[PDB]
């Protein structure tokens, strides 16, 4: 485009310049209206792009005739190729480069299902306040380029949160996101997908993807149904016993719902403790009131002093909720929950 | 004082500055990997804390923003001040007043470069940023202004590119969240910003003439007519009232040709596209006393 | 990772377009800047006596300006220098530079144009006195060129010699910068290959 | 394969576009060298006596041009000569060609202006000695069109009948090769279908 754009432009321009100089053989050469060749190549642009000043035109009877002819052709040559050629060029990938990582802050990687609402859901339940005081930096990794509430989303977040544009398949985009380095990778599912199997098929692809490049590294995923959860067992290196943990949406809402057929109202509760909520404070007397008094309640682990130690648990309980105003629940030395006072509290 | 052209001085100033920290940043990264082949931290600390601030993530990183956006706007109206005075002039920085306005906000404008550069992941990818390039080509030259005691109306239309930075300081501040008005901002800032300097080159050029003919080339334009000499181009009438006459002034008019009919044959339909979208059956029902109503909803076409 | 980053690649990018940057003025130059100087190079600084001094009465219209633009077109008389060449040896005029030139040929000078048309006489008056004085001694270094315009005689030329200097001076500075940076961005994109593939 | 090949395609195309060439550039040159050349020989070629020479006074401006594009306009007097046609008669006047009468109909002769008006005065007082010389006597084969001008009278025709020669040669030439490609073309590819299919 380029080549047959200023090729037409200099000759047809250099046509011209012969024309306009060597006057009409009509009225015996007394015509030359004296033009240089850039003031023709600055008609011709004018008169391409149809602005026409004015200040420059053909003045013969051959030179109205070529531009004439050359209207009829180069208008159409100019507005085609410009705006193509001014396509071709500026294709720039915005969302390039590489993750560099920083001495004494760990990152995440999150991969997977990312839209809007996915990641405005995550970074509320990610960097909530009621956390400590937390420094990891959380790295994205999509195929597609986000629109514009995702980049203004990454700039209200400015220093919590970058983005990086590949796929989790292609394991030179999983060297750009410091994948080697991360602490753990995290793959969000389109939990309202039209075909179940099929994006379980697509996160097991993921987790065989991460795992092949970097074998020591803590996948955190969701699955849909069950079974499928049971294929990613067979992977050779998803070790849960580190901490691949494939939090199954199927077993966990019916699990849920089974706990609530016992003591009802339970599913709400065990879905009320990992939302990180504020408290929100009522000045009414509705059920509201207290409802959001339990609202703002969250689970937590800690290790315990070694003041408890030898002391049995319904004691610790005791204590720790009439001085502590804490509600302790399950302990660690395995993860039984809600140990009889015949067991003691070993130390660690 | 007169007759000394010292307007070199200044385009000087900004081009030393451009690539001299460029060399001096190029030159350390390969000493720094000379040092090997030949021969949670405390700067990372004022790194975020500066990334914070030049984000509106706090108070005062939002008093900063607003600021950015005044001050901006008020440089910008300082250049339009000072195109109507002559192109080489004196002035004395204790009794011109719009000199020592120009000097409290580029020592701003200094202040708020140096929390950019350090808030910066990439020394280089920060200094061949586009908001940088601007204030290399408009902070130095004042310096060297106030130093002489004597202005030259040079780079100062690239004062209208600081546009540019107006939806992002305002998707930090909360203001735009939607796609629709981000991207009609968006659009507003590269239109006017394009067309503001792009007239304020051809201004400069237009007037201080043709090298060529020893500047007898001065078609003395003010700036307002060279901003409607490229609203009359861009939209292709092209009266010919007015028009560039220099040699230097039609080449940049052939290159702006080029780029700027595609820019306003894209965006100018864009905007009005983006403009002018309102819900026309809104609002709601008011009842009247002592008549009753009806909803009808369902299957509505206009035999039903 | 043995490639580019994003602000190597936009670095090598500035310094190709220095390049073409400087490539580009220079062609520019060409045309612009050299060729009317090598035309007033062409033009051979000679010798010359001043043959005679003549009037015409024949007045020519100035322009001058007060500060808020004026727009007052006073007249001035003209004197006509003839001189005599060491070259041709014919009846050729006298001028000031091609400016003068071109704006009026039938005179040998141009006065800054007054308000008052006694004050732009005086002005023609004195110049013209000082060249009545000296006639035929001290021959001037004057220039003039037979192949163009062999019929007038110029005082000064109208492009310095240090234009020949500055035509190729800055556009082979922005190539030398652009090619430096070029150069240091790949030294060190290579150097750091070479240390981080060192452990 | 009894078929035209791209490059006789072409080539047929190239004859159809040299016909239409050779027709539209005799289109072209009917308005443009044919009807003023027409307008021309419409003018008869008759004899005029030398009425009188007469100077009015009234002088007029020309523009004498310098090597570097001077614009010096000098003036230059006025000379009207009447004569005494054969076909009408009458009071009419002398003119060089139509280029001098349409740049000024007062005037007889127009000099190539120079620079100084006292060179442009002889030239009037040189070609007004000669036609102050022959007078009475020698009628002159002058030209006149009593339909379009009746007051002026002509020393030369603009246009040769030379020019009635190539209006009508180079589109018929246009025409012939254009004829000759198209028919070479196609008896080349008869020729080889014949030969073809001899076997
Ligand atoms: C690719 C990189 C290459 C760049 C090349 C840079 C090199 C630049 C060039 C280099 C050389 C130029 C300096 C030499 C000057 C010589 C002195 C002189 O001529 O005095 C003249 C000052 O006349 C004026 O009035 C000056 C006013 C304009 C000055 C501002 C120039 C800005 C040029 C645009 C800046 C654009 C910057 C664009 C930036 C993007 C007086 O002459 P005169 O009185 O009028 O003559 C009368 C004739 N007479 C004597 C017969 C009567
Ligand atoms: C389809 C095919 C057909 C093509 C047709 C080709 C046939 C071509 C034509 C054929 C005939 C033309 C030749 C005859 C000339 C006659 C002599 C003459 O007139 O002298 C004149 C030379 O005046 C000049 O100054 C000449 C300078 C221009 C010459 C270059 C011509 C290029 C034409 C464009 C080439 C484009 C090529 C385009 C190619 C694509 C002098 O006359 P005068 O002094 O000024 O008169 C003063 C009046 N007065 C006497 C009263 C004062
Ligand atoms: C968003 C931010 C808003 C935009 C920021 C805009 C900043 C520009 C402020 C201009 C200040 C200024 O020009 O001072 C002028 C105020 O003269 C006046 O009277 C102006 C009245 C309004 C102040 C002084 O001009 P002067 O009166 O001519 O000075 C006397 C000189 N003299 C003694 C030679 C006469
Ligand atoms: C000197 C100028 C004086 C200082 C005034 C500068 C305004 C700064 C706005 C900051 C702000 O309050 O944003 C808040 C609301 O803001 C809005 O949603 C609407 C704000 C007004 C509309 C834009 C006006 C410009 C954002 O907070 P939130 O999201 O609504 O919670
Ligand atoms: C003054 C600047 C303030 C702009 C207000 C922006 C705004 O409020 O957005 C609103 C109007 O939607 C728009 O975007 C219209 C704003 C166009 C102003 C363009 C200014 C830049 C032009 C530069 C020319 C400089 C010339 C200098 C010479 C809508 O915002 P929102 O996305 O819907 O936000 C979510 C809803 N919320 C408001 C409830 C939170
Ligand atoms: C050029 C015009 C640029 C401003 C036009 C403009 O922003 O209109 C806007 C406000 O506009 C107003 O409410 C104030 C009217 C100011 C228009 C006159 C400016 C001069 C109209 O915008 P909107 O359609 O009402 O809101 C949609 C914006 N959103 C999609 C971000 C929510
Ligand atoms: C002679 C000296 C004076 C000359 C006068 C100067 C003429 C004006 C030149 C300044 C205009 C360039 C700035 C600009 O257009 O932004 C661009 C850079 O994208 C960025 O956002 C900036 C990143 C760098 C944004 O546009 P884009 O990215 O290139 O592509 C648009 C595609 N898109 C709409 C999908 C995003
Ligand atoms: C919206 C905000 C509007 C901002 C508008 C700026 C005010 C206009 C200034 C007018 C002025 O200064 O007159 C000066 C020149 O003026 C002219 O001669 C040209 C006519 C003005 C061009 C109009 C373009 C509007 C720019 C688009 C708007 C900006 C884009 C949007 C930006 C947000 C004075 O003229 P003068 O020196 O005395 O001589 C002139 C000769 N004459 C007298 C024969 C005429
Ligand atoms: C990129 C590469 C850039 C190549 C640019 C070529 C250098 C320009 C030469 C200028 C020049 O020679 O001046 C001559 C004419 O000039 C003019 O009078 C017209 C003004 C120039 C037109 C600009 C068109 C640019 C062509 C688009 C670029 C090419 C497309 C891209 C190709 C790759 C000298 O003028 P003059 O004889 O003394 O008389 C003029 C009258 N005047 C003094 C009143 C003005
Ligand atoms: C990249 C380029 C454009 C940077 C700017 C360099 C040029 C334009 C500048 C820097 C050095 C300057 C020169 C310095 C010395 C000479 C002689 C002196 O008596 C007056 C100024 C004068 C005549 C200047 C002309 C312009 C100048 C040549
Ligand atoms: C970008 C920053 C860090 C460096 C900018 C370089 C500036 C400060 C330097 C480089 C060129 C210098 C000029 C060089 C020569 C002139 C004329 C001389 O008689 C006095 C000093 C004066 C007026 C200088 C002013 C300051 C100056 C403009
Ligand atoms: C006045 C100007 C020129 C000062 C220049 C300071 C430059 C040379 C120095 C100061 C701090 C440096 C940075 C320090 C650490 C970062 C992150 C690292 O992972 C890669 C290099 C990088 C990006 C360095 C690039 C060069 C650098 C920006
Ligand atoms: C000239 C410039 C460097 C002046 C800036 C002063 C710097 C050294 C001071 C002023 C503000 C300070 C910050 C204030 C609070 C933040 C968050 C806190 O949780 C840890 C320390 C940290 C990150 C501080 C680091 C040092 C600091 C950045
Ligand atoms: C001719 O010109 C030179 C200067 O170029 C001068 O010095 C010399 O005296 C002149 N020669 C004669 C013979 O006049
Ligand atoms: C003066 O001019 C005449 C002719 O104009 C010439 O023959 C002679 O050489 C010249 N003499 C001098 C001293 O210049
Ligand atoms: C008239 O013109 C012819 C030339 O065409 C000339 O030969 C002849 O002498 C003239 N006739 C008369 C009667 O003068
Ligand atoms: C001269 O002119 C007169 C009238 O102007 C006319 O009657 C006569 O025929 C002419 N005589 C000659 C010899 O041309
Ligand atoms: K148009
Ligand atoms: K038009
Ligand atoms: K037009
Ligand atoms: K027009």
């Amino acid at each position: 485009l380029l080549s047959i754009f200023i090729s037409t432009w200099l000759t047809a321009a250099g046509f011209i310049h012969l024309v306009e100089n060597s006057g009409d053989p009509w009225e015996n050469f007394q015509n030359n209206q004296a033009l240089t060749y850039w003031e023709c190549v600055y008609l011709l642009m004018v008169t391409m792009s149809t602005v026409g000043y004015g200040d420059v035109y053909a003045k013969t009877t051959l030179g109205r005739l070529f531009m004439v002819f050359f209207i009829l052709g180069g208008l159409a040559m100019f507005a085609s190729y410009v705006p193509e050629i001014i396509e071709l060029i500026g294709n720039r990938k915005k969302y390039g480069g590489s993750y560099s990582a920083v001495s004494g802050r760990k990152h995440i990687v999150v991969c997977g299902h990312i839209t809007l609402e996915s990641v405005s859901n995550f970074l509320k339940d990610f960097l909530h306040k009621d956390r400590d005081d937390v420094n990891v930096e959380i790295v994205f990794l999509h195929n597609i380029s986000p629109n514009l509430e995702l980049e203004a989303l990454f700039k209200r977040h400015f220093t919590q949160v970058e983005f990086y544009q590949g796929s989790v398949l292609n394991p030179h985009d999983l060297a750009r996101v410091k994948i080697e380095s991360a602490d753990a990778c995290l793959i969000l599912a389109n939990k309202y997908c039209a075909d179940p199997d099929a994006e379980d098929a697509s996160n097991i692809m993921r987790v065989i993807s991460i795992k092949n490049y970097h074998p020591k590294i803590r996948i955190i995923t969701q699955m849909l149904q069950y079974h499928n959860k049971a294929h990613l067992l067979n992977i050779p290196s998803w070790n849960w016993k580190e901490g691949d943990d494939a939090i199954c949406l199927a077993e966990l809402k019916l699990g849920f719902i089974a706990q609530s057929c016992l003591a009802q109202g339970l599913s709400t509760m065990l879905a009320n403790l990992f939302s990180m909520r504020s408290f929100i404070k009522i000045e009414e007397d509705t059920w509201q009131k207290y409802y959001l008094e339990g609202v703002s309640n969250e689970m937590y682990t800690e290790y315990l002093s070694s003041a408890f130690v030898g002391l049995s648990f319904p004691t610790v309980c005791e204590l720790c909720f009439v001085k502590l105003k804490l509600l302790m629940i399950a302990i660690e030395s395995r993860i039984l929950i809600n140990p009889g006072n015949h067991l003691k509290i070993q130390e660690g | 004082s007169r007759g000394q052209r010292m307007w070199w001085a200044f385009l000087a100033s900004s081009m030393v500055t451009f690539f001299g920290g460029l060399f001096i940043i190029l030159l350390w990264r390969t000493l720094k990997y000379l040092w090997t082949v030949c021969c949670v931290g405390w700067m990372t600390s004022v790194k975020d804390w500066a990334g914070v601030m030049i984000s509106a993530q706090t108070l005062t990183g939002r008093v900063l923003v607003v600021l950015v956006f005044a001050l901006s706007i008020g440089a910008l109206v300082i250049y339009f001040i000072d195109s109507s005075n002559p192109i080489e002039s004196c002035q004395n920085f204790y009794k011109d007043f719009t000199l020592q306005i120009d000097m409290a906000f580029n020592v701003f404008f200094l202040l708020y470069f140096g929390l950019r550069f350090i808030a910066a992941n990439d020394k280089l990818w920060f200094w061949l940023e586009v908001n940088s390039v601007v204030d290399f080509f408009t902070v130095p030259p004042v310096f060297v202004s106030v130093y002489l005691n004597r202005s030259w109306l040079g780079l100062r239309f690239l004062r209208a590119l600081r546009l540019i930075q107006f939806s992002e300081i305002l998707q930090f501040l909360n203001i735009l969240k939607t796609s629709n008005s981000i991207k009609l901002v968006n659009l507003l800032s590269i239109f006017i910003s394009t067309w503001l300097t792009a007239a304020g080159f051809i201004h400069l050029v237009e007037n201080s003439g043709d090298p060529w003919e020893n500047f007898q080339n001065n078609q003395a334009l003010t700036y307002w007519e060279c901003v409607y000499l490229l609203m009359v181009t861009m939209s292709t009438v092209g009266y010919g009232d007015v028009y560039a006459k220099t040699t230097l002034g039609r080449l940049f008019m052939v290159f702006f040709i080029l780029g700027g009919l595609a820019m306003f044959a894209s965006y100018v339909p864009e905007i009005i596209e983006l403009i002018g979208n309102r819900k026309k059956y809104g609002g709601s029902y008011s009842a009247v006393s002592g008549r009753k109503h009806i909803v009808v909803c369902g299957h509505i076409t206009l035999e039903s | 990772a043995y490639e580019y980053t994003e602000a190597e690649d936009k670095s090598i990018r500035l310094g190709l377009f220095l390049i073409i940057s400087g490539v580009v003025s220079l062609f520019i130059f060409g045309f612009c800047w050299l060729s009317p100087a090598l035309q007033d190079l062409q033009a051979t600084e000679a010798n010359c006596t001043v043959l005679s001094v003549q009037q015409i009465g024949e007045v020519f219209e100035c322009t001058f300006t007060c500060g808020a633009d004026c727009r007052g077109t006073s007249q001035y008389p003209c004197v006509q220098v003839y001189v005599n060449n060491s070259e041709s040896n014919s009846r050729a005029l006298l001028h000031s530079d091609e400016h003068q030139l071109l704006t009026n040929p039938k005179c040998s000078y141009i006065p800054p144009c007054k308000r008052e048309n006694q004050k732009n006489l005086e002005s023609v008056m004195n110049w013209q006195q000082y060249w009545k004085d000296e006639i035929g001694s001290q021959p001037f270094t004057c220039y003039f060129n037979q192949h163009q315009r062999p019929d007038d005689v110029l005082l000064h030329r109208t492009h310095d010699e240090i234009v020949l200097l500055h035509c190729f001076l800055w556009p082979l500075v922005t190539f030398v910068v652009g090619v430096l940076i070029v150069v240091l961005t790949i030294c060190a994109k290579s150097l750091a290959v070479k240390a981080e593939a060192m452990k």
